């Protein structure tokens, strides 16, 4: 496996055993209202005489304070000293190591198998106010740092892990994380712990959801590798009307922040229903009402290819194919060929005219609207097609819809045109 | 003489040569001299540094 | 990113290539004599900058 980088990671910052405070007023529980009647659990101390360990307030015990995310304090609770609900104070962190893989920096891995709901590691840092946070953020942006190191302890109170903190700062974002951050009360103070969402084995990376507020900062692309990745690091939108479809997909359709604003502003503010921000359900009316302009940028072509590889909706694919019909720039088409647009168009065909979630007349209109640019694009070799074998799909769909003779004749012309093109070499291999 | 000029040019640009093509794009060397010397000077590649 | 059992890298698959047919096709298409160059590329790919 990857080489250990634990000491090298430790040397990059001032290691802390506990959270540091800018002042004694910050970080106090109940907004500084000292609960003199501290919540004392009614647990009886359970001392195992063999090991001398106080087993009270354990994981499978019925300690009320543990359920309510409050730690027992020695000398005040009936559970006695050294109970099993002093995890933050005793600093009983899980054993972890630091390593590096993929496009990520340093990352945290489990040195041992960790149970579900087990406390992993206490996020450490300096407790700071809002103005100090703004000053440090401006300084780091001037320094060009490309890493988040701020977490919101609570309203108006943040934790900075840049110069001083703990191993938890090296945990990387995952869109399907195995751990999560939670807020707990220890004495008259507030702590942020990290707990295991599931069973984690040795060697596996430990990750948590950042749910990051950008505060107007630019998006950063997410390289977590999870299948459910949204592609960028963020959280909830700063207001409604901000997105209706995912960016790459929205920009593939020619839509931008203004066009996504305009639809919601025209209907939602005038007593017509638009659901919350969720891309699992496509709103066909927005896609139909969207305006379409020809593509002349290769990054937009890459976004179109990503939308083809991602979106399953019939209407979004219809409007993307219509936009491609408007598009006539040869360089963008050559880029789409390099991106293997034929491969995506094969699946787009298959989902609509082999799988039947729609009506035959509308599918016929779709097929006539998608054969045209296939007929129009520049082609110079069958090796372009060989990366997709879309001809096979064309044969299957002309055979299925044999009653619709215009589609069959167009596919005849298309395969006749493609049959005459040249071929390119593949090195023979020993046998 | 060409070696000393090359060393001085590299020290001007930043004492680090990222790519072989920078001997032409940065005007450090001429066409035929680069064509001769391109495959005999090398830049050590560390995969951990270049994830892309 | 996931090397097989007891192999550092996928450079061992180069030994299945038929370099002779590739050199023949290069000579036909582009009139380039590159038969020794394919061997040099293969050796360098299998071990970058050996001690010769
Ligand atoms: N899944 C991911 N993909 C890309 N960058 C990630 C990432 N998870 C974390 N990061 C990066 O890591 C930052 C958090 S700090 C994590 C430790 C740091 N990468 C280091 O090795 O020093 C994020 O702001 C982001 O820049
Ligand atoms: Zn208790
Ligand atoms: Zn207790
Ligand atoms: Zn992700």
């Amino acid at each position: 496996y990857p080489a250990d980088k634990t000491e090298e990671a430790l040397t990059t910052f001032k290691t802390l055993s506990q959270n540091s405070y800018q002042n004694k007023t910050l970080g106090n529980a109940h907004n500084g209202r000292s609960t003199a009647d501290g919540m004392s659990c009614d647990c009886e101390e359970n001392w195992d005489t063999v090991s001398g360990i106080n087993n009270a307030c354990g994981e499978y015990s019925e300690c009320i304070n543990r359920l309510t995310s409050i730690e027992c304090i020695s000398g005040t609770c009936s559970c006695g000293d050294d109970c099993q609900n002093q995890r933050f104070q005793k600093k009983q962190y899980a054993p972890i190591a630091v390593f590096e893989t993929e496009k990520k920096g340093y990352g945290v891995r489990a040195q041992a198998d960790i149970r579900q709901d087990a406390f992993i590691y206490e996020y450490l840092g300096e407790v700071i106010d809002e103005s100090t946070f703004r000053k440090r953020k401006e300084n780091y942006d001037n320094q060009g740092l490309e890493h988040f190191y701020f977490m919101m302890l609570q309203k108006g109170e943040f934790i900075d892990a840049t110069a001083k903190g703990g191993l938890g700062r090296f945990c990387n974002h995952s869109c399907r994380p195995n751990a999560y951050v939670d807020k707990w009360e220890v004495g008259n103070k507030l702590r942020m712990g990290i707990f295991a969402k599931r069973e984690i084995y040795k060697g596996e990376e430990i990750c948590f959801d950042y749910n990051v507020d950008r505060y107007g900062a630019n998006p950063q692309k997410c390289y977590c590798g999870e299948d459910n990745c949204i592609g960028f690091l963020g959280g909830r939108t700063q207001t409604d009307s901000a997105n209706i479809l995912p960016v790459p997909i929205a920009e593939a359709l020619g839509s931008t922040n203004a066009q996504e604003q305009r639809w919601v502003r025209l209907m939602k503010e005038q007593n017509k229903s638009i659901k919350a921000s969720d891309y699992s359900s496509i709103n066909e009316d927005y896609v139909n009402s969207l305006e379409m302009r020809p593509i002349a940028d290769k990054d937009e072509a890459s976004k179109v290819t990503s939308a083809l590889l991602k979106t399953q909706d019939y209407i979004i694919l219809r409007k993307l194919i219509e936009r491609v019909s408007l598009t006539k720039d040869p360089e963008v088409l050559k880029e789409i060929v390099r991106l293997r647009g034929y491969q995506c168009v094969a699946n787009i065909l298959t989902m609509i005219v082999l799988d039947q979630e729609q009506q035959q007349v509308d599918v016929e209109s779709f097929t006539l609207s998608v054969l045209d640019m296939l007929e129009s694009w520049p082609n110079s070799s069958r090796n372009r097609i060989s990366s997709s074998q879309i001809e096979s799909v064309l044969e299957s769909v002309k055979t299925k819809l044999k009653k619709i003779q215009p589609i069959g004749k167009k596919i005849n012309s298309l395969l006749n045109s493609w049959s005459k093109l040249e071929i390119s070499y593949k090195i023979p291999k020993s046998q | 003489r060409k070696a000393a000029g090359l060393i001085q040019s590299i020290q001007r640009i930043g004492s680090n040569l990222v790519n072989r093509a920078h001997l032409i794009t940065e005007q450090l060397t001429s066409k035929t001299v680069f064509l001769n010397m391109a495959s005999f000077v090398y830049i050590v590649f560390d995969p951990d540094v270049e994830r892309n | 990113r996931s090397p097989p059992k007891d192999e550092d890298d996928l450079t061992f698959k180069l030994d299945e290539l038929i370099l002779d047919d590739y050199a023949t096709e290069l000579e036909r298409k582009h009139q380039l004599k590159k038969r020794s160059t394919l061997q040099i590329i293969k050796e360098e790919l299998q071990s970058r900058y050996r001690e010769i």
